């Protein structure tokens, strides 16, 4: 009954068995609360040391994720429902678009290796692999789509593959996994005095569901039945640092906007309906028909109501009153017949959809949402809004980035180029840099330079006695001593 | 061997305790019953010591 | 005594012995100022056997965990609100500045210390102190959490068998699971007024493996006593009107944050409720029990079912083909010459805003978040905010010295005596935005040059160059000599 993983994943499982075998020998012991900040959801289990076969593992992985897996699914759809609305989608677009760009005859996001290495051959090998990592994401064509989905859901996962007979060269295109069917946990099976203070590996378990039982749109499947336990080594993933007030109940970048997104939509509809309902003239015609049951009294009503009836409809394709003859009566001249000598038969009129706005709340709320969706609010030179925006974009890029770093460091180990130890003790820095808009970058720099130049021109009358030139260059032009020397050297050369 | 307790407290009692002293009257019981089990076990062991 | 804290317990014992040997007697109030809440203990002359302490911690932890729980949860909920989270975001962004090819807060030993050899080792360890927290990757969130929760306390990790090598990274204690406490254990006449140790340890729950978001899932069990030495920490110097009821900066928003949310929704309810038309159709029917009299109501109720509902996804009207009726057509029959039946319309939520009342409150809230008024050149408001940020950094960053001295003492880089005299000043220092720093400095320079320009004609008459450099350019005597040296050299 002690079943293993479908064998196709076994090579990844093996990598993890080794990873945990050594983590288990680590001295991160004598710890009260588990040494965990984010990602996979933790859970206290059966305290049985190594008893983690498929059945047992499923029981607790499932029990751990279950009370909230529904919520997780609802959030995915909630965020998507927002993404499907207008004046939401455009905020996401602005962010995704700037986070990942491609440009005219330029490079794309790329690995920057500028730190010490045993031999430079590694820089080429890493760069070559990196390029292939992008090929396995097809980032150059859909990188911005991966990002968009990631951003909206605040997570993305991919399934990695191997040969598996020659796993070292089995590295190939990744398959993006929709979180809808992905579960992730950290399980604890050791115990000591008053709780578990033992170094814990947690095993980073993933589970991939089966039938498309849950859904956002119809066309769903029958019961999933069992689910598949998957090693973390097999999954490329990234996620945000945004979590709700409990556990690892991770939330979307648009989570903040859910309230006002929906609120604005209600307000918008309230306005639309308000002005439509009651727009036409409204009234109830009354006929006094004494000593009759409705089955007969109705004839008296018919003699009036089907005589005075204005059989009129409006052609919304052509702005006309359908078959209206004559074109327009000068008076809606109506009559009512009073059988008794009493002023009782009448028409009961109603108010219409009057234009009384004062349509102000809609702006209050539009603006709140607009900002809830992630400013700059300048969209309908260099400012604080742009500067904080750029910082935000870098922060997003640095989380998204794992999507490259994971398969990169993996592939460079799996193909046996760098050891795990070497990678871990070397970086310390494996930053992947993005291409940024040169239009804006040039403008930013030019404005900065103008100010620097203008200041040099202020120092001028005093620089001969008060300010060294090195000082003017390092303080006003913000030049480095080496940069200063290099220009000075070039300047003498320029003479010829 | 097993050991279990049930309280199944009333609605009105809980409402009253919330009105009287701000109590929930559920958790309190949860506490009492759990407490009773721990203490009972503690005694069972001690008594077995004297027993043997 | 749980073994996980064995070396920390020993460190606390040594500190206690020093306190016991001091002259800090004649104390009318225990010498504590902030942070931990105290407790009067048995004080059997000075004794508190561990087993006495065990109850003592239970009796310290119970009466007040709820308060902590409410405040933290409140702050976290405030953090999820529109324009509240942003206050924190901007605060976090400036408090923890980290850029390309830029440093992180780092040890800056620019004042006298025992030896450069040691200074270099201290710096390397400091780097590891931060590497241990992946500060360069998530330092901003460690701070973000602290600011929001008001307090951070971390568990130190030990081997302990080879505690020079066996020195590990910190684990943030779970907020609301740990209480910071003090214990007064000693006895004198007419109240205890002698060398109190105060202990300053922590009390930890077992309920930290919390689940059931926003619920109350708890179980019976024992409590954990944690030595002072075992914990790294910082907290805001903010206390509510009494006791040691420590609060966060976000506490300020508790009232108005909710008042605004409440007002925003009140506006929304006003707009939506009544947005639909409104009217009651009446029928007057007797000579029957209501069970049957009601059939005359059905004659209209099941006839005027004007289900002309607008579609939420596409602005069309359900089942109304053709495209538009020019007017509605209703009628009612009357049994007698008595105008008793009717369509009674109701007034709606007319368009009266004036979204000004809410405006006042939103603005007040926005600034009350302790943010610049410039947020939705150099002004007092920006400088003031920067000072606030400096204060937050100053207090928060103590969390990088606590583990530093700990690790350095364990390794043998520094001694206890050295730490005590060296700090004084073992400050660490962080990067500040260069974009704005340059702009600030440039404006300062513009004034500097403009004033030299103004001074110019009198430079050889009433004033001197030396003085202009000292007063207008605010240069030091040494700085002036060095520039003069460089200038003469540049001429050739």
């Amino acid at each position: 009954m002690k079943f293993n993983v479908l064998s196709l994943f076994a090579p990844w499982a093996k990598m993890d068995e080794r990873n945990f075998k050594d983590q288990e020998k680590e001295d991160l012991v004598s710890i009260t609360a588990p040494k965990l900040d984010d990602g996979a959801r933790e859970f206290e289990v059966s305290s049985n040391e190594a008893a983690s076969p498929y059945n047992a593992a499923f029981q607790t992985i499932f029990g751990s994720y279950e009370p909230g897996m529904k919520t997780t699914r609802e959030l995915i759809d909630t965020y998507r429902n927002l993404m499907n609305n207008y004046e939401v989608d455009n905020a996401v677009s602005e962010i995704v678009s700037d986070a990942i760009v491609y440009e005219d005859d330029t490079e794309v996001v790329a690995l920057n290796l500028d730190k010490s290495k045993f031999s430079p051959k590694i820089k080429n090998m890493m760069l070559d692999e990196f390029s292939d990592v992008l090929n396995h994401l097809s980032f150059q064509r859909k990188g911005s789509d991966h990002f968009r989905r990631w951003y909206v859901d605040s997570r993305i996962f991919f399934h990695k593959i191997i040969d598996p007979k020659r796993p070292k060269e089995g590295i190939k295109e990744l398959r993006r996994l929709d979180p809808r069917q992905v579960q992730y946990v950290r399980e604890i099976i050791t115990e000591t005095e008053a709780g578990t203070k033992i170094v814990k590996g947690y095993k980073e378990y993933f589970i991939y569901d089966t039938a498309h039982e849950s859904y956002a749109c119809d066309g769903r499947m029958y019961e999933a039945g069992t689910k598949i336990k998957i090693p973390k080594a097999a999954v490329v993933y990234a996620h945000s640092g945004l979590v709700d007030c409990c556990g690892k109940n991770i939330i979307g970048y648009l989570h903040r906007a859910v309230k006002p997104a929906n609120q604005l939509k209600l307000l918008e509809d309230a306005v639309v309906i308000y002005r439509i309902t009651r727009a036409p003239d409204r009234r109830v015609w009354y006929v006094d028909t004494g000593n009759m049951p409705a089955r007969k009294a109705a004839e008296h009503m018919q003699h009036v109501m089907n005589t005075m009836k204005n059989r009129v409809v409006y052609d919304a394709s052509t702005g006309k009153i359908k078959n209206q003859q004559h074109n327009m009566s000068m008076t809606e001249d109506y009559w009512l017949q009073r059988r008794d000598g009493k002023a009782v038969t009448e028409v009961d009129t109603l108010p219409g959809a009057d234009n009384t706005g004062n349509m102000e709340d809609i702006r209050w709320f539009r603006q709140a949402l607009y900002m809830a969706l992630r400013v700059p609010l300048s969209r309908i030179s260099i400012t604080r809004d742009e500067l904080t925006f750029a910082k935000f974009i870098r922060e997003l890029q640095h989380k998204f980035e794992e999507v490259f770093l994971d398969p990169l460091k993996t592939n460079l180990l799996l193909k046996g180029i760098i050891t795990e130890d070497e990678w871990n003790d070397e970086i310390n820095n494996i930053k992947i840099e993005f291409h940024r808009d040169s239009y804006f970058a040039e403008l930013k720099e030019a404005e900065i330079l103008e100010r620097r130049i203008n200041m040099l021109t202020m120092a001028e009358p005093f620089i001969g006695k008060y300010i060294s030139h090195r000082t003017a260059m390092k303080d006003i032009l913000q030049m480095t001593d080496e940069e200063i020397e290099q220009e000075a050297k070039q300047i003498e050369e320029e003479s010829k | 061997k097993s050991r279990q307790l049930k309280a199944a407290y009333s609605i009105e009692l809980a409402q009253d305790l919330r009105a009287v002293h701000g109590m929930d009257a559920d958790a309190e019981l949860s506490g009492i019953l759990a407490t009773e089990i721990m203490l009972e076990i503690n005694r069972e062991v001690v008594d077995w010591i004297n027993y043997s």
